[PDB]
DNA sequence: TTTTTTT
């Protein structure tokens, strides 16, 4: 999550729904209307880097973020059913980082517990896949397609470590 | 038992003749497929002579056969002009 | 938006980082994203002009306390995001260049920018200078692999011809094997002339 | 016997535990990996086991059908030992094997070949749907209400008549819930045409597969099967039997970029002369016809597809019409990621069943002789190629190419018609046969990659240029008809041209190129 | 950068082998490097030279494992097999692991690497057949792997204890376990007010 | 048995944990009593969240998934006991007491691996609860079952009853019941079957083809039959997507029996659906806040203008046609007189314009704007087909395109290209609002028509009817006739070019510039 | 094609292989010939083509070019 | 975190390496003029291994210096920092850090800071939401093996204390959870580097 | 078997 971290930059660039708590003339560029003043109660998705700051500051905060479908209770129920079967990458490549940022902006113990359980199950599956080494598979391909980009990087690191260890063991 | 082999010098003359035949078809068609058919008919004439190497006369008679095919196509329309233009081209020898 | 170009540049940086992590051997780095960088710089110049206009509006005094403050804050945040993206991409490319200099220059100029090429030359000069002086006894450019094998059979991957040794000249005639200490043949292996006996 | 069978299972387990490919036991490691992937099965190479342990292979060849279940039981025992901690059963593990021996022709297979392992090759005519085989059962005796379990191996048993706690004639009745089942697929494999004697149709044989062996292949695929020739009697000559081959293993003859792989596409996009290079590589033997090559490239790229919020959708494919074009169409069929080359015969229609136009999706679809063919008349083709749709409707979202020698021309995005040194060079190449440059596959992959990666839109300058040119053309025509359909065709051509460079937006240069190409219409 | 990306988190198996080589090992010399009262010298700056210079034929002596293997490359050196590297000791460790699924057998942290290196080179010195020792090592590795799987099932963000686990096993598990525990700790911290 | 009793107690504990489930069972009972008094009776079927059963006991939910036969029957028995206790059951009929309707149980949401498709269905899923989704196909016609063959021995005064069980109907395997009415009573008096007292529940078993998009290329989609009973029967029809929470069940000998010599056949597998859910993939939903907003919109000075401007906002120059389309979407009022005369509740509009005038684009936008719409193209549209359709099947009648969505509007491209005979068949729809073949199909649908001039370019000198291919009688049959055609003006051309450029410049929220999509 | 079960029978052009095949009345047979000439496949004909076609189904007339006398392809005439 | 540079130990090792190389060269001259080169090969391999270890440690130190160049400039500017930059680094390390930071600052300034407004032109400023200065993660988890007390006597170490089953242990606390735990002597554990740093400075535990 | 009608 570094300042120069490209993945963190992309996750911050991701937009989230929000509802305006203020009416600001001259902010029509965010509205995408050249001369229309911003209005209170207006609903507009905003980039996470800007939406989070607007939710933090404003006293009444300047904007209030609406709950995303990635944070929807239906997605939560699907995760509680089967953490592995869900396509977290299709939902968001930075879904875990976005969940962590949403927990930081709004402390949610149950959400953190559900996210941790999903991460643990997906990590067990990813560890099984990484332990499976060549002496592309459809099952691993579908699992990676479900797996987010960060989880795929972790899986690549673990699988490369296992493959290097096996190669060094089987070769002089 | 015999596999005809195209002669290189006769084939050079036949390639010049094939360019001339395409030009004559434009004048009054002829195709690289027809030139390949000339090579095959030269193989056929070598077979008729039972020669493993295609004769220059075999290639010439094959060019004559392909020219006869071109003349037969649109016979009344182009046959006289084709014969006049191909009196030298139909047979290399 | 203005930050979208920086996001695209950072996406290219992440793609190149994943590629370099995938390939152990150093590939020729992707050509510098001069187009996206120049677009981001033009956006930064436009935002600077907008901030100057906002300061002029504040001198006019209309809503300078709140509306102009928010507009200037938004423009400054956009400039900061663009600068962060550009710095991240440049740092990743420069780290790749430093790794390449450690790999080869210690023992694809079109892809690099001219400033990047000057920086890589300066890094190679710095490496040679660090080896040239104190701690010169150990070749800092020497391989980081532990000395597992004192002696190893060596033969030419290529017919380079005569080659120097500590006290010998060895012909590298094609497919000519040898039996020598690994340390002396480490430089020749780095040259690639001899591979695995 | 039963002690000998237990000894055979124990010997299989011992060989698995004590066989090491290179001082590392592949059998133990492969079984553990299959357990990790939850693969309740194991694949064993006959070469590794029988390279020096010939006695096991001899016993297996003696009684393969009965021996295999003992090997599977040994696999289950070894898996339980390796994976389940003691003092802290598993589903049956299928055994997969490969003969790795000389194949036998399907016609050469005879009655003596039955009851023995056979290696062969052929093309599967079809693959039957899965059929669950009851691996286990619980059979309740009706008259005394008590149950007795039954397990079945799908090799080479029926419900016992007696009740055995005998109160009934056939009182035993299965408990479907307690019964455990395994899917099984039947396969019909035709012999390879070379294996068929000259002047004879290939012979076909019924074959069976179960568990992981099911769905391992697809119908129509040439494949090499490892299986024991067997016999069975269908319920439907005298003493005649129905031959079949229980499969031990299958090896198919038929059989997303890396860090280095994607960089090649990046370089191809980096080339500024990429469009002209593609046009030149298309029909290299043909001299001239630059407009034809450019139109082919633009059709392969296709216009950008978009859907308006109101539900209106822009056509996502360019259409080209021609009036040696057959060679160009043959090249286009290979270069296109998806293409169907035909003279309109299909007797299947071009638009229809599924036509060639419907089967082709995106890419380009080429017709060798569109005007010559009259089946699947142009009335259906007009709707298909204009609205990308056809009381039957079929998707027709694929670039249209027509070779030959109105309303269809109005639907078409473009129209067209159809050197001695070129003839000499082509003749020299053909004679050598008889006695920029980019690979076709690489160019097809690059075209698909550009279509998947970028769908360029018109920049404001390109839109203004297109509007001004369209107004000028309309004024000239009024002074002298061009339609907004042709204007949309030109816009699609501009988007297709920008797609090669993968630019975020099209350019006035693309607009000029599209207008120049349209001038040939 | 100076440090490879894979090396940023964990030591390579070759590095673990180098550490194991830095460990010492007993061997039987075949050269009377010791000179009678009636010559080149090691003069090692990182290790004892007196043992090497005092080695005599068939006089058991201990030296750093790398130097021991270097001498074993010559016929002069024959490495002494570790006592725990015996069939009876391996069977005892296996029985201990079986009786204690929770508790790993007290094998050395470099037991796996040392057994592999000895099988590569010191297979001749083993009085017990090398194949039986290899099978026992594989069985112990499988038991330890099952125990590691159970422990991963019983992971906790606060801490973990692995007493008798092999150093190679710890190095292999460092990336995955460290990343998972760090992610869990980050989730718990974000949950914390 | 004892485990079944423990599961019944645990499911009663689940109903106690979620008061809403017990309240819903009692609500079905109370609604049944009130509706029986008023006359419309709710079936004794209960659907609960799978996550709710998991919250009550994760072990119970996973156990129902693993052994639906062992758990779901006891859980439904517990639900039925709770419903019997909660229900007043006033004045129960003897036939109702004989019926003794069980309270069905269903699991909703969070299926995971239990969520399935017919191609992905497995033998392990057999004897296990699952949720399968796919396009319905080959649905069986509803056939009444028999809960019990209630009988009555003659002169005995006692009604002997014989229950019958089906393996597909019951998740647990059972020895087959005779399913034959007893000829004589156990007492020895002659036994007569008691119709009415005997209970018959409708049973339907519908195959469910895997979704064609989900079907692999070069392969036919798999189909798994799902058992349906009571309200679940006839819940969906072939060609309609549906998702059913049903336990896959191994069944039959599968070649294990002695009669099957080949033994090649596998064990029959038939899913037993606890519930059937039709799925759109539509129909708009109205809430109180949106209704207040709609009241404010009606309070607006130009409500019709606001709605029309909202309709096809991207389309340019067709705003008057969009106002006419809003009038057609309302359709007007439909009236059936005491005399039987019919006033149509639909309005037909026709607009003629040259190709690429976007009149057909506005018609497509109207088809999208309508919750239900019929699409046709005059070159490809037959009026006989629009009025009615014939299927070979005895032949089965099929509704015509105009008859389809008989209340909804029908948008037709190239209506002028459609033949005049087709237009006469359409006139049967336009004026009579009904079609007669000897089968008769109602055709009161609105007919919005996109057309082109017969010349292909509208001429001011030519009359609008002369330019239109439709006859004057057809134009009179149409409620409105328009002439919206492509034209070239300088300022309007700049505006339309800016509109197309604005459509291109519109950026999907998820896709940035240079990224493909998907007052 | 015929039932055997189902079995297939080889075509006549396929039956004539490597030996010169024969054609007459040069239009479905012409399509088999012409698809063969462009395709190199009739299934490959694998045989030379010899034509004995009456011109336009009647006595030959000198005025008609061969393409009119027998319907065919110009590429077929070239081949 | 970068460890403090041991100048005396590094210098003594370097002097020993120099003397060993000189002696090996003298032996080589004598051989070129008993005669057993096996001890010479042993000394050469020992020198190679020692030089490799020293170079690896120095390269890791330079990597840490470049990773926290901003934080090291901040620490050098910060008199309140307990450790002087020269104390933490070697002389060559300090010169390298200074020159590298200056070169990077010149490059970044000429690249972007000329166009950037002066208020935001500062490279190491904390005004950004993510501080541009990069510092070592104290709380990062790192494996460790309890070395036990540096002294032979377990009782002599106050940190060492009897735990259950007669096992010496060292009490430790994780500030985030405020959890206290005892680490048995001669045992391996995984803990945050911040809490581990106390025992590491005490040398009671060595990082794995 | 005999319309019916779609190919």
């Amino acid at each position: 999550m570094g300042y120069y971290d490209i993945d963190d930059v992309l996750a911050d660039g991701t937009e989230f729904p929000c509802k305006f708590q203020y009416d600001i003339p001259g902010l029509g560029y965010l509205e995408n209307n050249p001369g229309r003043p911003i209005t209170k109660n207006t609903k507009l998705s905003l980039p996470l880097w800007l939406a989070r700051i607007l939710a933090i500051v404003g006293p009444v905060p300047f904007v209030e973020l609406l709950p995303p479908d990635m944070f929807s209770t239906k997605v939560m129920n699907a995760i509680k059913t089967d953490p592995v079967a869900l396509d977290l990458h299709s939902i968001n490549s930075h879904f875990f980082s976005l969940a962590i940022k949403w927990i930081m902006l709004f402390s949610e113990k149950e959400l953190a517990n559900v996210v941790s359980e999903l991460l643990l199950q997906r990590a067990q599956e990813l560890n099984h896949h990484a332990s499976s080494l060549s002496i592309t598979n459809i099952a691993t391909s579908t699992f990676l397609l479900k797996l987010e980009e960060m989880e795929k990087e972790i899986y690549k690191k673990s699988h490369e470590s296992y493959k290097d260890t096996k190669r060094w063991m089987f070769k002089k | 038992k015999i596999y005809p082999k195209l002669h290189q010098m006769d084939m050079d003359k036949v390639s010049r003749v094939y360019a001339d035949l395409r030009r004559e078809s434009i004048s009054t068609p002829i195709t690289v497929r027809h030139l390949e058919s000339i090579l095959r008919i030269a193989e056929s004439f070598a077979k008729m002579r039972l020669s493993e190497f295609v004769s220059s006369y075999d290639l010439d008679r094959a060019i004559k056969v392909v020219v006869d095919s071109f003349v037969d196509a649109q016979k009344v329309s182009v046959r006289r002009q084709l014969r006049r233009s191909f009196a030298i081209y139909t047979l290399g020898h | 938006m203005y930050g979208d170009l920086g996001n695209k540049l950072v996406l290219e940086a992440k793609r190149t980082k994943q590629l370099y992590a995938r390939s152990n051997q150093d590939v020729n780095l992707p050509m510098y994203h001069e187009d996206i960088i120049r677009n981001i710089l033009k956006e930064v110049s436009n935002l600077r002009k907008n901030t100057e206009y906002l300061k002029e509006q504040q001198q006019l005094g209309m809503l300078d306390d709140k509306v102009a403050k928010c507009q200037y804050f938004v423009t400054l945040l956009c400039m900061e995001r663009n600068k962060r993206c550009l710095l991240a991409y440049q740092r990743l490319r420069t780290d790749i260049l430093d790794s390449m200099a450690w790999n080869n220059n210690g023992l694809d100029t079109n892809n690099l920018s001219h400033q990047e090429q000057e920086y890589l030359k300066e890094y190679c000069d710095l490496i040679t200078d660090l080896k040239s002086g104190d701690l010169v006894d150990i070749d800092l450019s020497g391989s980081l692999v532990p000395p597992s094998d004192v002696f190893i059979d060596v033969r030419v991957l290529k017919d380079a011809g005569e080659i120097q040794t500590e006290y010998g000249v060895f012909n590298l005639i094609k497919d000519s094997q040898f039996f020598v200490r690994q340390s002396d043949v480490e430089r020749l292996i780095q040259q690639g002339y001899l591979q695995k006996i | 016997n039963d002690d000998d069978n237990t000894e055979i299972i124990k010997s299989f387990k011992n060989f698995i535990l004590e066989f090491r490919l290179d001082s590392q036991f592949i059998y133990r490691d492969q079984l553990r990996n299959n357990i990790l992937v939850k693969n309740y099965s194991l694949t064993v190479n006959m070469e590794h086991l029988i390279g020096y342990n010939e006695d096991i292979y001899k016993k297996l060849s003696d009684e393969p059908s009965d021996i295999i279940p003992l090997f599977e039981t040994a696999i289950t025992q070894v898996a339980k030992r390796i994976s389940i901690l003691s003092r802290a059963s598993l589903p049956t593990f299928q055994l997969i094997l490969n003969s790795n021996a000389n194949q036998i022709p399907l016609r050469d297979l005879d009655s003596e070949h039955v009851s023995k392992i056979v290696r062969l090759s052929g093309i599967i005519i079809s693959t039957s749907v899965l059929s669950s085989r009851a691996t286990y059962l619980s059979i309740m005796c009706r008259n005394c209400r008590h149950t007795t379990s039954i397990t079945i191996n799908n090799f080479n048993v029926s419900l016992p008549r007696s009740c055995l706690s005998n109160c009934g004639p056939d009182p035993y009745i299965i408990i479907h819930e307690s019964s455990k089942f395994i899917d099984q697929q039947f396969l019909k494999l035709q012999e390879i045409p070379e294996l068929v004697p000259v002047g004879e149709m290939p012979r076909n044989l019924t074959m069976t597969c179960d568990r992981y062996l099911t769905n391992k292949v697809i119908p129509g695929t040439r494949v090499t099967i490892v299986g024991i020739y067997s016999i069975y009697n269908s319920k439907n000559g005298v003493a005649i039997r129905t031959p079949y081959i229980k499969i031990l293993g299958i090896q198919s003859d038929v059989e997303m970029f890396t860090e280095e792989e994607e960089e090649e596409f990046l370089q191809l996009s980096r080339n500024p002369k990429l469009y002209e290079i593609l046009t030149n590589s298309i029909a290299p033997s043909i001299f001239g016809n630059e407009d034809i090559k450019k139109a082919i490239v633009c059709l392969l790229m296709g216009g950008s597809k978009k859907i308006l919020p109101d539900g209106m959708r822009l056509r996502g494919d360019i259409n080209v019409l021609l009036l040696a074009k057959s060679q160009l169409l043959k090249f286009v069929e290979k270069v296109s990621p998806i293409a169907v080359y035909t003279s309109g015969k299909g007797a299947a229609g071009l638009t229809a069943e599924g036509g060639a136009m419907v089967l082709a999706d995106g890419g380009v679809v080429c017709i060798d002789e569109f005007d010559k063919m009259r089946d699947e008349d142009r009335v259906a083709i007009h709707e298909a190629m204009e609205q990308q749709t056809i009381t039957t409707v079929l998707n027709s979202r694929t670039s249209v190419l027509a070779a030959a020698n109105t309303t269809i021309l109005s639907r078409f995005d473009m129209i067209f018609i159809v050197n001695e040194e070129r003839d000499i060079s082509i003749a020299n190449h053909v004679i050598n046969i008889h006695t920029s440059e980019i690979s076709i596959e690489k160019m097809k992959r690059y075209i698909t990659y550009c279509r998947l990666k970028c769908a360029p839109r018109l920049s404001p300058q390109a839109a203004e240029k297109l509007s001004s040119n369209f107004v000028t053309i309309r004024k000239q025509l009024l002074i002298n008809p061009i339609t907004i359909r042709q204007l949309e065709a030109i816009i699609r051509i501009t988007e297709s041209l920008a797609k090669l460079e993968l630019s975020p937006i099209a350019q006035e240069r693309h607009v000029d190129e599209a207008i120049r190409l349209f001038q040939a219409s | 950068m100076s440090l490879p990306a894979h090396l940023q988190q964990t030591f390579s198996p070759e590095e673990i082998q180098f550490i194991v080589e830095n460990e010492p090992i007993k061997i039987f010399p075949r050269i009377t490097t010791r000179q009678k009262i009636r010559h080149t010298r090691w003069q090692l700056i990182t290790t004892d030279d007196k043992a090497l210079n005092n080695m005599v034929a068939m006089r058991s002596t201990e030296v750093v494992l790398w130097i021991a293997l270097l001498l074993k490359q010559q016929s002069k050196c024959s490495i002494v097999a570790p006592q725990w590297l015996t069939t009876k000791e391996l069977d005892r460790k296996i029985q201990y692991e079986k009786t204690h699924p929770d508790r790993f057998s007290e094998l050395p942290w470099n037991w796996l690497v040392l057994a592999r290196i000895l099988f590569n080179k010191a297979k001749d010195d083993f009085h017990d057949p090398i194949h039986e020792l290899r099978g026992k090592i594989q069985d112990l590795r499988e038991i330890r792997q099952i125990k590691v799987l159970k422990g991963l099932k019983y992971l906790n963000e606060s801490h973990l204890q692995l007493d008798n686990l092999s150093l190679l096993e710890i190095n292999e598990l460092r990336p995955f376990i460290t990343e998972i525990m760090d992610k869990l700790r980050e989730i718990h911290t974000a949950s914390l007010t | 048995d004892a485990v079944f009793g423990d599961r019944v107690r645990r499911f009663q504990e689940f109903l106690d944990t979620f008061t809403s489930y017990r309240d819903s069972v009692r609500s079905i009972q109370v609604y049944n009593s009130n509706n029986a008094a008023n006359y419309n009776i709710l079936p004794h079927r209960i659907i609960i969240s799978l996550d709710d059963l998991r919250e009550f006991d994760r072990s119970f939910w996973s156990g129902i998934l693993v052994e639906p036969a062992y758990f779901i029957p006891p859980a439904e028995k517990a639900l039925t006991d709770l419903a019997d206790s909660m229900d007043d059951v006033p004045h129960p009929n003897a036939s109702a007491v004989s019926s003794r309707h069980p309270w069905k149980l269903s699991f909703k949401g969070s299926f995971g691996a239990h969520a399935l498709s017919p191609r992905t269905l497995t033998a392990q899923h057999l004897n296990k609860l699952v949720s399968v989704e796919g396009i319905v196909t080959k649905t069986s016609l509803v056939r009444p079952k028999l809960i019990r063959s209630v009988h009555y021995a003659a002169k005995t005064g006692r009604f002997h009853y014989r229950d019958y069980t089906d393996a597909t109907t019951t998740l647990t395997t059972r020895i087959p019941t005779p399913a034959i009415y007893p000829t004589e009573d156990t007492e020895g008096n002659k036994l007569t079957t008691e119709y009415g007292y005997s209970t018959f529940i409708d049973h339907q078993r519908i195959t469910v083809q895997e979704m064609p998009e989900m079907a692999p290329a070069g392969q036919l989609p798999r189909s798994i039959d799902v058992i349906l009973d009571d309200d679940l029967v006839d819940k969906t029809k072939p060609g309609d997507r549906v998702n059913v929470v049903g336990v896959f069940k191994s069944l039959g000998a599968g070649g294990m029996n002695q009669s099957n010599s080949n033994t090649l056949i596998g064990f029959k597998t038939l899913i037993l659906g606890n519930t059937v859910y039709p799925l759109h993939a539509a129909r708009q939903m109205l809430t109180d806040f949106d209704i207040r907003n709609i009241n404010k919109l009606s309070k607006k000075k130009d409500i019709f203008d606001i709605l029309s401007q909202s309709l096809a906002p991207s389309i340019y120059g067709h705003d008057h046609i969009k106002k006419a389309i809003l009038l057609m979407l309302m359709g007007g009022v439909e009236k059936n007189l005491e005399n039987g005369s019919h006033l149509r509740g639909d309005i037909n509009i026709l607009m003629v314009g040259d190709p690429s005038t976007a009149k057909s684009q506005l018609l497509r936008f109207v088809l999208n704007t309508a919750s239900l719409a019929i699409a046709t193209t005059g070159r490809g549209s037959s009026g006989v087909g629009l009025t009615a359709a014939v299927t070979t099947d005895e032949r089965r009648l099929e509704a015509g395109a105009m008859v389809l969505a008989d209340r909804g509007v029908v948008c037709i491209d190239e209506f002028d290209k459609m033949t005049d005979v087709d237009r006469v068949a359409i006139h049967e729809v336009m004026e009579q609002q009904t079609v007669t073949i000897h089968t008769t199909l109602n055709a009161r649908c609105s007919v919005i028509a996109a057309a082109n001039p017969v010349f292909g370019q509208y001429d001011v000198n030519r009359d609008p009817h002369q330019n239109i291919a439709l006859p004057d009688s057809l134009l009179s049959r149409f409620d409105l006739l328009f002439v919206v055609t492509d034209d070239i003006n300088e300022i309007r051309d700049r505006s339309i070019s800016e509109h197309v450029l604005r459509t291109h410049r519109y950026l999907p929220p998820g896709y940035l510039e240079g990224e493909p999509v998907r007052p | 094609v015929r039932k055997d079960e189902w079995t297939l029978e080889g075509g006549a052009l396929v039956l004539a292989d490597k030996g010169v095949c024969l054609i007459d009345e040069f239009d479905q047979d012409r399509t088999s010939i012409h698809e063969a000439m462009e395709q190199q496949s009739i299934l490959q004909a694998r045989c030379s083509i010899i034509a004995a076609a009456n011109p336009n189904g009647g006595r030959y007339n000198s005025t008609l070019p061969l393409a009119q006398n027998v319907s065919l392809t110009e590429p077929i005439l070239s081949r | 975190e970068l460890l403090p540079y041991p100048h005396q130990l590094m210098k003594r090792l370097l002097n020993r390496i120099s003397m060993q190389s000189q002696l090996i060269e003298n032996i080589s001259m004598g051989f070129l003029d008993n005669e057993s080169k096996l001890p010479l090969l042993c000394m050469e391999t020992e020198l190679e291994r020692l030089k490799f270890v020293i170079r690896s440690y120095i390269r890791c130190r330079l990597s840490k210096i470049d990773k926290f160049s901003l934080y090291l400039r901040q620490l050098n500017e910060d008199e309140n920092s307990l450790i002087s930059l020269t104390d933490l680094l070697s002389k060559d390390e300090i010169k390298y850090h200074d020159t590298h930071s200056l070169i990077w600052l010149k490059l970044v300034n000429d690249s972007i800071l000329k166009y950037m407004p002066e208020e935001l032109q500062a490279i190491n400023d904390t005004e950004g939401s993510v501080n541009m200065i990069d510092e070592p993660d104290w709380n990062k988890f790192v494996f460790i093996h309890v070395n036990g007390p540096p002294d032979g006597k377990w009782n002599e170490d106050p940190l060492l204390q009897e735990n259950e089953f007669g096992k010496p242990c060292y009490t430790v606390t994780i500030p985030d959870l405020k959890e206290e735990v005892e680490l048995t002597i001669g045992s391996i554990y995984v803990m945050r580097y911040e809490v581990i740093r106390d025992l590491l400075r005490d040398d009671k535990v060595a990082l794995i």
